[PDB]
């Protein structure tokens, strides 16, 4: 397949070839054009707060060690020994000033430097140039209010510019709330789906909630219970959708601060969010303060997703075209009482973790949609994402980005797949930028 | 029995649990326990989840399954949350999950799932301080089959506490499972272990 | 115990079977049953198929394993054959299969197969109406290994009826298995569950 | 591999490259040139007799829904939603006027039309063209006396012409007996073999019966028991082999109406068949009436096989080059007493089902022969199918097709692989026909 | 019971072992055996290998697991070594292996492994000639999980001899396993079956 | 990938691309350029000593039958039937005058000839040319003191020339000791590693012993116990490394006759070896007699490895790029007392068999190093093998081959990968020889 010419995503992101969820050659291509090029979620300050603290993380199919440096910075390195290529670290988290390889005993510092070699003087003499033998380092490591992302490509935009218009929507919760922390360790589960299926589901799919989750809504009696069995459309004006230049996007559902959580947490959450919102009115304005306590279903391109207020935080780690390793953390506001934080963390896993009763509703959706992309008569078929097209705006006076002013639609899919197509047919960031010069014009075309 | 300074791989928790079943053996309590668990497994296997709640689960229950982060055997500094809760349910929360299973719009349950449980290694002992609290340890293999070719098998050790409640029926008041696989390869853990 | 209008996922058949073992517990019948099944599994595991027939299987036996078609939980109109018989054998038919196993020209049996059976969850109760009919329910994991790297594992619940026959030996007069996997991933089901 | 030029099957079908049982690239090619082009078995009238009745079935690696229409016709559709591509139907059989997708709730009728979309007026307005969004329909669905076949290729010959000379042999049992019914549900088992191994085994392999099944013959004492351990050649004149233009073929074993069934069914079967045969003499002639009660081992190209009289009916569903999902039904004559039908159905599964003691004899044959096709030193080796070559005739006054007038031989292999090679090197039906203009001349060359 | 000229697939060894448990059933010896094996499995599962040695393993132990070469069912000429020893350990050799497990530089044990054992099909009988020798047969499923996504499951039948030693504690003096899979698909067999 | 041009191994064998442990295309290429071209270990005289004795063995991914002929020679044949390609022999060892196929009953002799065909006269008449239908025979089968190797390539050098300079080191133990025997059956275990990882580990890795096996050394108290936890460098002069033209190589550790064996065998072994060494002094000289009782860690290119004195004998059978089937035998000296032989055999399996406590230390090393070769950011990385480079000699007056006169180094890696690169970029033996004309000069370049 010629990725320069082949149309995998049609103009305006209106449709995608079903094969993108199943093609192994395209998966391999994605390793280069998607995962080696873009910003990928690693960890949070709260998980490595002290010098020497480290965690392992995936970046695409690669594994990295992410380490808090003595100077307070964070550096990340391929989890691979420079000698004969054994995996260096076999645990998920810890604290250490260095990492020793268990094969021949080479010792690397937390800063990735080759620091000791067993019997170096006797064996290597002086001919081993250790300064050239440091662990292969992740080029770029940046933070968005405590959330740490990495990028193998030195030429990438800074993380803030990369979040583009999505940053405006995230800031009330990520910044003005006083800050979030990530509660680990994450749940970890392999699903037989392409990483793009849950990515697209979280970036813009409010449509499925009432139907896919009819039973969970009815059973848990969450604030969204109204939508169950498709019993109710949320009022015209119940929210909006947005998307951005570099692919990130989200749905907004007004005032849904208790989110997916079952009735046992609803009064406390609604009281707590409303209280902070009243304080925030004076600091950031009524619109943004409301955004803070509104439910955002977001994907940070390409494979990091989240539900603010619900507190769900996801990493869709790619394994092959029909295999994904799902990591699930909880996000909580730092100034929440500790007991509330703990119950919120548990509830995030209860609904969306390895035994999450909502996450289970989605399973067959993600798996079969992905697996059908391998079936012969479906490969060249078109997945449709035209809902709301011709009504999207750009440059609105109140809400930034390409915006659909309705709670349910496919605006964010179109934005996600536009960026995806732009990367797949590009050899570097310069070419992506060239292919993205009229991005919002393309997304708003019939409007 | 165990000294965990000598038996360097044994946790304090694990050594405590073994002391519980070693001191006194009462094979009649062991038989009550075997029957209790066999009947519970039978009800769960036929998906009589309401019956399970009514007959096997106490109102004060904590039903908990954790996944523990992989840390270095020599680790001793890093002190952040060691585990997350795959389950950590009170009776009301179990009830929500049972309602979810029985809902006619739970699409995932059509066609009907098939469960087969294998319970082994049952041990039972009364608590020393509360003479109405029964400790039962048992291991489960749980086989779940659905939709033609999906087959998932779960393996776990269960630390239970059972207590006589309504009408003198012994019911589960605590289940603790530390799930042995860190990354699940069974699509999800949506089964009652 | 069970009301299948409330416990919406439970079949009438499954609810009937549970009532059988709940009403009366006799742990001595349970012990006879455990021994009976352990010895049967031992004979089958060492491939003493003739001994199995002679010692464990009654002349009036129905040995049946079904595979049930996947239908919608809400289905209520479609009324064609629900299941096919993977096995539905009388004694003579079992004998044919045993002869087939022992034949020196059964090429599939060279090199010799290896079987290991794990029997769990045994329950036993006498029939209320025929006081010589023993109902035994048990679950099996059956591991079959052959030719270096072929490994197949079967999982099933067994509904048995056992009755005293020749010389007062209890023998199997009915086995019913509803096999839990619709599409077999074990090359075949050519094993005595 | 260049499939236009590469000789996978030599002239006259005398030999095949062993790699055809193992090559994954060729498997993918087969999805296009074999399974997307030819007639594939779906179901029987007896399984979907009422309006609204449906079953799922495989066509190649694709899954379809096959539905009885209100007008009495049958239409088949890809089991894939037109929105985001989730599998529509997750059961194997049922009755319904439509199928609702559990992802976003789109409702399709039994006729494949997109009939409802949740909150269509609020969300899509009028801009959703539902008449363009019907399920992707199987182009061709035709019946051969109740047996329903499908074909994705509109250009295929009608099913009757496609059966060619094989139809003549099938008709006494399929048509003149008063009709057959298929007894479901089928047994379903995955074997580690190429779909072509059991296809070729059923199309023309009487040779293996005495040896492969020595133990089953001796144990069950079926009417073929004579052949056990190679103790006996059936008399010269015990039967014949035939093959046809489009690949279908069969062996005929004279008078073997009780077939593979063990001695407990032999007297009843032989009495029942002989009785109908006497009536049929007057209607269709002595030769054909005898054909009715003679054992036919047949493959309908490419992957549907059967043993008439025995009542074995097989679908070899392809998964990959060394994986096949075997479906096993029973066929019975409609005017058989119900109790006989039931015992015949059970006996079909007893011998050839998931625990079939005959089917188990064949397992290692099919699996290892298929797996050896991946081994480096065997890929370019030649599988031989020359038995009986130079003695085949065409246009005989009594028996139509290319015919070997002996019970045991490889005439049907040659015919099967000639058609297979013709398709693999062709881009469409026109090219197959061009490559098949001298088909019977090629098969009879040394004669 | 068995005649191995008629039951053509049964080995002389296997037929001998079955005769041992058939003649006399003593369900109290069976209960001692169940407890013995359950406690042994518990100690091994929590990796109390020192405790296992001290409490479960006799000083005169032979701990043996073989892998038998695949030969033709009709073979009768070829007479070279039929099997190799995956294990064939005396107490001192078991001790070396236990030391190896507990060593802080056994890199393979970080992060800590997780073991879950399932013991089934227990049979027990006293030796006829040595009235202090207990024969116990049992089957094990052993589940080992490590490093996130490594999962290995072992299946075996165990022929044990247990004898009262220090302080009257019954300890293992012989374990024999003929491992049923010829080619291991579990990375290694580095587990105590 | 163009294997003629692509540099997978840099000049002098100093480094290798990590992808060689993970690339499936390269694996397939290796089947042709490595395994179909070179000498592969089959069995030993001791395992098939009588006419009619046979074993099965792998050669690459192919399976062969290896049979003692009536005339005392050994011939080997593909384990594949000439008819429809079923696997002929399903056992691992036995005695027979022939092999009958269980599909259609074709009978082949131990000499590979097609000897009988069931009902040949009735069916084939005289038209079956049986002399053309013998089993596909392994071109070359040669012995090195009882150890039997095979080669599919008729153009290969004789086995002795192929062992090159390594033969000199093996002969004291293989020849002058009075001969070895192989104790079967072998243990058999699948590991998730490339075949090259344990190949390279055995050919030249003494470096890892002290660190990888710290725990086994400390626990078993073997003669190498000194090295544990990196507590000790062996004295300067404790041994050497060598390599050769065709890739074979080994490390030598002076006087370590008891090898890996735990303390319970140490006194007996050291007494026995020293005793034979004293006799050998007079026959072969002091240097070679000492070599006899010195520990050799050797790989015979490509995938046969061994530890003399320890008695470990390994076959790394390739399955795919990250899968290897490990066969483990014991080697013992024929004139050892039988009881010593038995305990040595058991100890070989205790340390290096399926539950070998040493072999388990190595597992994660081999598996992760191999699996990292598939990871995107590591594929183009360089595995380093420069230890000892610039100090290797050739043509020394006492020790033949390219020799590093130090116990620990990577001389043998460089020699192994030089030969590997030479084959991978060559189409035949003539081209390998052309690419190897300055082999020792390339290996000694900075010296
Ligand atoms: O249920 C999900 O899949 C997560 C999700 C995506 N969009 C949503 C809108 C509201 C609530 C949850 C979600
Ligand atoms: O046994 C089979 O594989 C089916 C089959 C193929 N040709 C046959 C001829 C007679 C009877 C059965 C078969
Ligand atoms: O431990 C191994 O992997 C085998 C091995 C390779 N080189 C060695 C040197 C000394 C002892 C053992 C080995
Ligand atoms: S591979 Fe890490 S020190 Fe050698
Ligand atoms: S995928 Fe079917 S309705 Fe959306
Ligand atoms: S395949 Fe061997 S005789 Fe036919
Ligand atoms: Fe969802
Ligand atoms: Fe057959
Ligand atoms: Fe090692």
């Amino acid at each position: 397949m010629n990725y320069n010419n082949k149309i995998l995503v049609s103009e305006s992101g209106l449709s995608q070839k079903h094969l993108i969820h199943g093609d192994e050659e395209l998966f391999q291509h994605e390793l280069k054009t998607i995962f080696a090029r873009n910003w990928l979620f690693l960890t949070h300050d709260s998980l490595i707060p002290a010098p020497g603290d480290y965690v392992t993380a995936k970046m695409g199919i690669d594994e990295v060690i992410v380490s808090r440096q003595n100077d307070g910075s964070i550096r990340a390195f391929l989890n691979v020994c420079r000698h004969r290529g054994k995996t260096l670290v076999s645990v998920e988290a810890g604290n250490a000033k260095g990492f020793v390889c268990s094969y021949h005993g080479w010792g690397f510092g937390s800063n990735g430097e080759l620091q000791s070699v067993p019997f170096e003087k006797d064996l290597y003499g002086e001919s081993l140039n250790k300064k050239c033998l440091g662990l292969k380092e992740v080029a770029r490591v940046e933070s968005f209010h405590g959330f740490i992302y990495g990028c193998f490509d030195q030429e990438a935009p800074p993380l803030m510019d990369y979040l583009g218009d999505a940053a405006w929507y995230l800031e009330p919760m990520f910044k003005h709330s006083g800050g979030l922390e990530l509660v680990g360790p994450p749940g970890k589960v392999v699903i037989k789906a392409n990483w793009k299926a849950p990515a697209e589901n979280f970036v813009g799919d409010a449509y499925h909630v009432g139907w896919t989750h009819a039973s969970s809504l009815r059973s848990g009696e969450s604030i969204f219970s109204s939508l169950a069995g498709n019993a109710a459309l949320p009022p015209e004006g119940a929210g909006l959708q947005m998307t951005s230049k570099y692919g990130s996007g989200m749905g907004v559902l007004w005032d849904g601060y208790s989110g997916v959580h079952s009735a046992d947490l609803v009064p406390e959450l609604m009281a707590f969010g409303g209280a902070k919102q009243e304080r925030l009115n004076k600091e950031i304005g009524d619109v943004r303060a409301r955004i803070y306590r509104s439910h955002l279903n977001c994907t940070v391109f390409p494979n990091n997703s989240m539900l603010t207020c619900s507190g769900v935080f996801k990493v869709w780690n790619p394994i092959d075209a029909n295999t994904t390793e799902v990591w699930t953390y909880a996000i909580v506001e730092k100034d929440m009482p500790e007991d509330l934080k703990r119950r919120l963390a548990d509830s995030v896993q209860r609904t969306f973790g390895p035994a999450g009763f909502w996450e289970s509703d989605d399973n067959d959706n993600m798996e079969t949609a992905s697996q059908n992309g391998k079936k012969y008569q479906s490969r060249d078929s078109d997945l449709l994402s035209n809902l709301g097209f011709g009504e999207d705006v750009y440059g609105d006076a109140v809400y930034p980005g390409v915006v659909g002013k309705s709670a349910i639609g496919e605006t964010s899919y179109r934005g996600f797949y536009r960026a995806y197509q732009a990367h797949v047919s590009s050899s570097n960031w310069a070419e992506f930028e060239h292919a993205s010069s009229t991005w919002h014009t393309e997304l708003t075309k019939t409007t | 029995m165990i000294n965990i300074q000598e038996d360097k791989l044994v946790s304090a928790h694990d050594a405590e649990e073994i002391l519980r079943f070693f001191n006194c053996h009462d094979s009649a309590l062991q038989q009550e326990a075997t029957t209790l668990l066999t009947q519970e497994a039978h009800l769960l296997d036929i998906q009589a989840y309401r019956a399970w709640l009514e007959h096997c689960v106490g109102s004060e229950v904590q039903y908990q399954v954790i996944s523990r982060e992989l840390r270095a055997a020599s680790e001793r500094r890093y002190k952040l949350n060691e585990a997350m809760n795959v389950y950590n349910e009170n009776f009301q929360q179990l009830k929500v999950r049972v309602e979810h299973q029985l809902d006619p719009q739970n699409w995932g349950n059509s066609p009907k799932l098939r469960f087969t449980r294998f319970i082994t290694n049952v041990q039972a002992a009364m608590d020393v301080n509360d003479k109405e609290l029964l400790h039962i340890r048992s291991n489960v293999i749980l086989h779940r089959a659905r939709r033609g070719n999906q087959v998932d098998v779960f393996y776990a050790a269960r630390e239970d506490k059972w207590k006589r409640g309504e009408g003198g029926v012994r019911k589960l008041v605590q289940r603790f499972v530390d799930y042995p696989e860190r990354i699940l390869q069974t699509h999800n853990l949506m089964v009652f272990l």
